[PDB]
């Protein structure tokens, strides 16, 4: 907890995963995923 | 050594001797110049 980061994108194509409200999980590796497809071509879709 | 600059650079103007031809010019799609008419090409890019 240490930065807080704002990436104005003016559109963007999003993707939600679904998860069970009892399950304790660190989902970084999940966004890590999409932070490892950004080249300057294009950007994977949204995860939330 | 004048005669034999001299003469490097009568080597040096009769090698380029050529005409600029230009080629293709995709635009950058990609976002490092955005939209910038850039010609692209071996890999002199």
């Amino acid at each position: 907890g240490r930065t807080r980061v704002l990436v104005e994108l003016g559109h963007y194509v999003y993707t939600l995963h679904y998860y069970d409200p009892q399950i304790s999980l660190d989902e970084a590796p999940i966004l890590e995923e999409w932070l490892s497809k950004i080249n300057p071509a294009g950007i994977p879709p949204v995860p939330f | 050594l004048r005669s034999n600059v001299l003469l490097m650079l009568l080597q040096f103007t009769l090698s380029n001797l050529k005409i600029n031809k230009s080629s293709t010019f995709t635009s950058d799609v990609t976002t490092i110049t955005s939209g910038r008419m850039i010609r692209a090409f071996p890999e002199l890019l």
